[PDB]
């Protein structure tokens, strides 16, 4: 089942060379919703109260390098599956007016590649479909992009691929230290070592996926990656890479490490807290939109390591709750300023105005806008709020201090986000230079069903929770 | 004695006379073909004595095992690849085609006599019929002075390190008693002095010239911009082919590996070859330039497997070995098809490329990622083993440099790519924007990028290949 | 936001927020002073806030 | 406004400076190969001579 | 010169350092012939290959010394 979910994005990529333009087009939409679709029913056959791998697949394939095709969908890993297909609909569907046949190509290949990560349950297989990850988007923010793409994208390519380095030094390493064969997981890789060698491989694992979640001082990739990229680029980027990052640490470190965890978790949640402070006060001075949606990027993902920095129940279905809403809030914000980028011709904070009045100056993108910004902020009725709450929640039975931080640090996202939304949608339209084009219809329509999404499940959270719950348990209380 | 192990060498040196008796009647001929078909034959021939006989020694002075076989075939291989590529190129250039192959055949010869050679003298005869080939095929374009001064350079320095390597062979049939064989040196001095130390010494020399090791790597960035690219392809995939496999036949089989010092200068030499190669390839102009630095930088990379010998350091080596042939080829038959079109020129002229030209763009990206190990390809897999096999040993340093230096060639390698695929109808270079719109050269093109994307997934069946091979290294 | 700071530290010493519970709970309690002290101060910097009060009021002119 | 210059100057420049550093590193080794094949075959002859020491 | 006078002198003590086997025996007048035995015995290899490293050196030289 899963092959599918990794081989159809592949054949449509294999396709996407020798077909004719208006199939082009018409496949890749046809591929997108296909693989989404089969990520939905399996999302429902999913079974709950299981505590155990599902749909698993196993084949042999190198055993001189273990590398077994060892696939497996958990609670902490279906959810962030389901999420990279829906967003690589997104991405097909508003995809590119120019050099139409290498993106869908790329596009797959990238949705591929995360779908693959996620679900792989051998530590080799996982380090091929990362650095898999590695390229396509490097072709993404280079071809389509900015004026600064190229610098850029040679940035996201070098950070990623010295974050392959670690997280390979630390497999092949924590493959051999126990001398075991076939590196897959969830089997012979048993750690159960002397310490001060758990601390050099965890250290390494952190390293390797903080420099992809991103983590605080690791970050210096993300505003120059999301900024110098299109609205596509950045909404798939953001999301598959951030959550692949997100889930390998996850899984990886604590999974395999759990003794070093519970000491190295008195400074991780010190460095979480100055991550979010960090994100949130950068964000505050930055003066180009898509730099401060960046820095809530990484204000966001500090909340993960937060939660994970803290072993409760709790804190962990709260972890895989915010990676979610990240990554939907994340794409709706994305979509609204590439659509006001594209309407306005201008991302500035002190020429856009007044994009909030009826008839001449855009209304529909800008209420969007104000209703991303407040949920990517600490408000209820939207995601960020349950998630940002179950984190808080389960994390202040543990340390105390860091979870107060991460409290300042969410009402200086508030802050900034207003800030935003008062030099954005408020104001007046300047009378010379207003004319902006109309919004159709069908391209605003990834921006209203993300807006639904969100809002439904504020309200109706359970939906949010009910497929990691008892993976979780399995994660933590183990 | 035992002649049949040479029924794959007698072939090809039957062409040779054959592809030159049809030069001094005809002058205007088809010799392209029936060398095709003289490795073709050559290869076809070890079929036989691949698994059915076991391991068989001509006189003492040649020997047949499956690790012999292998290199052979490689070096076939590679020869076979570059005829593809040459028909076109020197028939382009007012020269010859036939008196350019039989040089090329007799280099594949000496390759391939130099694989399974145990002998002093005949590894003396292999080797120089290999340097004075090598050479010759250097400098052929007469017309152009690059071309001059690279293949007298190349002769000044390969001559050297063959008179070096010749005092280093005469040193080791005077410690021994006589014993011009390779096992009976080791039978004969068995404890480290200074005459070994210094014989091994003189020896490597030899070696790190053929296979590039720094410090005796200054000539390919130089004789790479000299020399006819397709001599370029055979110069990069069979010389380093049979450097390798002398070096093994040698270090391992005729100095006792209990003087297992060349493990120590081969983790030197392969420490500065990836930092070097790798670091001053950053900054290059011209894609050839470019692809020798590489080429050392990969030399590096494939000397962390026999230093960490352990019968999967082997295997790692001879899998890389056989990889970085699809790569290269691969890689130099795009450049060959560039040059021939309009360009003629370096790697600024690529941009914009995949406007005028999708297939060459496809075909030379693929092969530049899987140089740079980029998952999915037949570079990602070798790599990946080059690096397993080296911590499974305990070399953690020679790894963990060997993946800084791959992160440093990603760089260098995806910047043409770059080029290749970025620009706008207003950034295509001058080359690009009067692009022009031969048959065997797209037909060994498609046929190494889809060996070089299809090697690595389904690379089960050559890991067999590769075991047994390796059954025979001595340890 | 404080208010969130106090809501936050009122389940662990009172197992539950149901104005009612807390009652309960504020019957019969012997817990730490200064505990207490700062977590009924940021419950008061809420509605504080809310109800438009020093140094909280330049909103409401 | 201290914390995003931060960012811009002290986190972003020292990722950077690794970068430039390999950079030159590439710019100003390249200069190795002089061009001479005498220089050549007395690197060659430094190679041995030295291992044989060491 | 220093790299020259350096080897020479290495050189010099490998060769006065080792213990050389003289084995004592006188050697043999008809040195020809031995020779003439070790072509088609022993280094049949070798000198079968010389034909064609001589062969193609001619081809190669009269290729980059001829005119036009
Ligand atoms: C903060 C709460 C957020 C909830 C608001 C929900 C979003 C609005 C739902 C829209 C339903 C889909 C149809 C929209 C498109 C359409 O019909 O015509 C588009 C035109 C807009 O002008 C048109 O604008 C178009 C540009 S654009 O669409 O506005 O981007 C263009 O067609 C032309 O300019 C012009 O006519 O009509 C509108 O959509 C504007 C009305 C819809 C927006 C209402 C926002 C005003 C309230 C904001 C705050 C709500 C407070 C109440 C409690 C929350
Ligand atoms: C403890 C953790 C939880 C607590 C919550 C975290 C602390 C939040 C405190 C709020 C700090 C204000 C943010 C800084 C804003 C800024 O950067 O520039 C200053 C902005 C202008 O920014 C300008 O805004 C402009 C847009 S706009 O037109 O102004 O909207 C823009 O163009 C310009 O570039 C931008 O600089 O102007 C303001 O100062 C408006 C802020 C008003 C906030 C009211 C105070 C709220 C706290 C109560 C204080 C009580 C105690 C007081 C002393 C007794
Ligand atoms: C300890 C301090 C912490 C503070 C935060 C720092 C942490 C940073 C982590 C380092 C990640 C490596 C970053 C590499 C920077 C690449 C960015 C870059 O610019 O690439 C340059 C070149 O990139 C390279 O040369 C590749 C080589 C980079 C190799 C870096 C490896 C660093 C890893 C450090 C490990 C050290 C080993 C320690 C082990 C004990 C090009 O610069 P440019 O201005 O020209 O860009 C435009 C472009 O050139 C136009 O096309």
């Amino acid at each position: 089942m899963l092959t599918l979910l990794i081989v159809l994005p592949v054949i449509g990529a294999l396709l996407m060379p020798l077909l004719p333009e208006r199939v082009l087009r018409s496949v890749a939409l046809v591929i997108a919703g296909l693989t989404f679709a089969l990520s939905l029913w399996m999302l429902t056959q999913f079974d709950v109260h299981q505590s155990a791998l599902q749909f698993t697949e196993f084949v042999p394939w190198l055993l001189p390098l273990g590398l077994n095709y060892s696939l497996g969908v958990d609670g902490l890993s279906l959810p962030l599956i389901v999420l990279g297909t829906f967003l690589t609909l997104g991405v097909v569907f508003t995809g590119e007016k120019t050099g139409q046949r290498l993106f869908y190509a790329l596009v797959l290949l990238a949705n591929a590649g995360i779908t693959g990560a996620l679900a792989a349950q051998n530590l080799l297989l996982f380090f091929l479909f990362y650095e898999l990850e590695l390229v396509p988007f490097y072709l993404l923010i280079l071809i389509w992009g900015g004026q600064r793409r190229e610098q850029a994208a040679v940035k996201f390519l070098i950070y990623t691929a010295v974050s392959g380095i670690l997280v390979l030094a630390a497999f092949l390493a924590m493959g051999w230290l126990t001398h075991a064969p076939s590196f897959d997981s969830a089997d012979i890789q048993i750690a159960g070592l002397a310490p001060t060698t758990q601390g050099i491989l965890l250290l390494l694992l952190i390293l390797g996926f903080g420099i992809k979640m991103p983590l605080v001082p690791l970050h210096s990739w993300l505003p120059d990656a999301y900024v110098e990229a299109s609205t596509p680029t950045a909404i798939l980027l953001g999301g598959a890479l951030a959550k692949l990052g997100a889930y390998g640490l996850v899984r990886f470190a604590l999974g395999y490490f759990p003794e070093a965890w519970a000491q190295f978790s008195g400074l991780l949640a010190i460095v979480a807290a100055v991550g979010i402070a960090y994100g949130a006060l950068a964000a505050i001075a930055q003066k180009d939109i898509k730099r401060m949606v960046a820095y809530s990027s990484i204000g966001h993902m500090s909340y993960v390591l937060l939660a994970a920095a803290a072993h409760t129940h709790l804190s962990m279905v709260g972890a895989i709750a915010q990676m979610i809403s990240h990554g939907l809030i994340l794409a709706l914000l994305f979509y609204l300023v590439g659509v006001i980028e594209t309407k306005v011709g201008t991302r500035e904070l002190n020429v856009l105005n007044g994009l909030l009045n009826p008839l001449r100056g855009l209304p529909t993108t800008s209420a969007l806008l104000i209703l991303g910004g407040m949920a990517s902020a600490g408000i209820p009725g939207l995601v960020g709020f349950v998630a940002e709450f179950l984190i808080f929640q389960g994390s202040y039975g543990m340390f105390p201090l860091p979870t107060l931080v991460a409290v300042v640090g969410t009402g200086l996202t508030a802050v900034y986000f207003v800030i935003m939304i008062n030099r954005t949608c408020f104001g007046r339209l300047d009378n010379r230079t207003a004319y902006y084009p109309r919004v159709v219809w069908s391209e605003k329509m990834p921006a209203l069903v993300l807006t639904l999404l969100i809002v439904f499940l504020g309200v109706q959270p359970t939906w949010l929770v009910r497929w990691s719950e008892t993976t979780s348990a399995q994660i933590v209380a183990a | 004695g035992t002649i049949l192990p040479e029924t794959i060498l007698i072939v090809t040196l039957l062409v040779v006379l054959l592809a030159d008796l049809i030069q001094g009647r005809q002058a205007d001929r088809w010799t392209p073909y029936f060398a095709i078909v003289g490795l073709g034959g050559a290869i076809a021939t070890m079929i036989p004595l691949w698994t059915q006989p076991a391991t068989i020694s001509f006189f003492g002075s040649f020997i047949s095992d499956h690790l012999s076989l292998f290199f052979r075939g490689l070096i076939a291989l590679s020869a076979l690849g570059t005829i593809l590529m040459s028909i076109r190129y020197v028939e382009q250039t007012g020269s010859s085609l036939g008196e350019f192959m039989t040089i090329l055949l007799t280099a594949t010869v000496g390759g391939m006599f130099i694989a399974g050679a145990q002998e002093l003298v005949f590894i003396f005869v292999a080797l120089e019929t290999l340097s004075i080939a090598s050479y010759l095929l250097t400098g052929y374009t007469k017309r152009d002075s690059r071309s001059n001064e690279a293949a007298l350079k190349y002769l000044l320095i390969g001559a050297a390190s063959s008179a070096i390597f010749l005092y280093g062979s005469s040193l080791l049939y005077g410690l021994s008693g006589g014993h011009t064989q390779l096992p009976a040196i080791a039978q004969a001095l068995s404890s480290e002095s200074l005459g070994l130390v210094v014989a091994l010494v003189f020896v490597i020399a030899g070696i790190s010239f053929k296979i590039s090791a720094v410090p005796f790597h200054q000539w390919t960035p130089d004789v790479y911009e000299g020399a006819p690219t397709p001599v370029v392809a055979f110069l990069s995939v069979g010389s380093k082919a049979a450097g390798f496999a002398l070096a093994i036949r040698f270090l391992t089989l005729a100095f006792p590996s209990v003087t297992d010092q060349w493990q120590l200068i081969f983790t030197v030499l392969a420490i500065l070859s990836m930092i070097l190669g790798n670091v001053v390839a950053l900054a290059q102009t011209s894609m050839k330039r470019m692809l020798a630095y590489s080429s050392i930088g990969q030399a590096g990379f494939v000397m962390i497997g026999f230093v960490v010998g352990t019968e999967a350091g082997y295997a790692s080596m001879l899998f890389y070995l056989l990889v970085y042939l699809f790569m290269n080829l691969g890689a130099f038959t795009c450049v060959i098809l560039f040059s021939l079109r309009t360009g003629t020129d370096q790697i600024s002229e690529y941009a914009g490329l995949y406007q005028k030209d999708p297939l060459l763009t496809l075909g030379l990206s693929l092969c530049l990622l899987s140089l740079g190990g980029i998952p999915p390809l037949a570079g990602f897999f070798g790599k990946i083993y080059l690096f397993w096999a080296g911590w499974q040993a305990g070399a953690y340093g020679l790894v963990l440099l060997g993946l800084l230096t791959s992160v440093i060639s990603i760089y260098y390698y995806i910047r043409v790519v770059k080029m290749m695929v970025v620009k706008e109808p207003q950034e295509m270079s001058e080359a690009v924007r009067n692009y022009p719109e031969l048959r065997p050269l797209q037909v060994g093109l498609v046929m190494t990028v889809i060996a070089t994307s299809l090697a690595g997934i389904l690379a089960n069946p050559l890991f067999n290949l590769v075991n047994t091979a390796v059954w025979d290294v001595p340890q | 936001l404080v208010l969130l700071m106090g809501v936050l530290a009122i389940y662990p010493l009172a197992g539950s927020w149901n104005y009612d519970d807390l009652a309960a709970w504020a019957a019969t309690a012997q817990v730490n002073s200064t505990l207490i002290t700062l977590i009924c101060l940021a419950l008061i910097a809420g509605p504080m806030g809310k109800c438009a009060q020093f140094p909280l009021h330049l909103w409401l002119d | 406004r201290i914390t995003a210059w931060f960012d811009r100057t002290f986190v972003d420049g020292t990722g950077n400076a690794f970068g430039v550093v390999t950079l030159l590193g590439g710019d100003r080794l390249k200069y190795s190969t002089t061009g001479q094949s005498q220089a050549y075959i007395l690197t060659i002859l430094m190679g041995i001579a030295i291992l044989v020491i060491a | 010169a220093v790299v020259s006078l350096g080897v020479f002198a290495l050189l010099t003590k490998m060769i006065l350092q080792t213990p050389w086997q003289l084995s004592s025996v006188p050697p043999t007048p008809d040195s020809i012939t031995t020779i003439g035995q070790h072509f088609f015995s022993d280094f049949l290899l070798p000198f079968e290959l010389a034909s064609v490293l001589l062969l193609m050196a001619l081809i190669g030289a009269v290729v980059l010394a001829r005119r036009e």
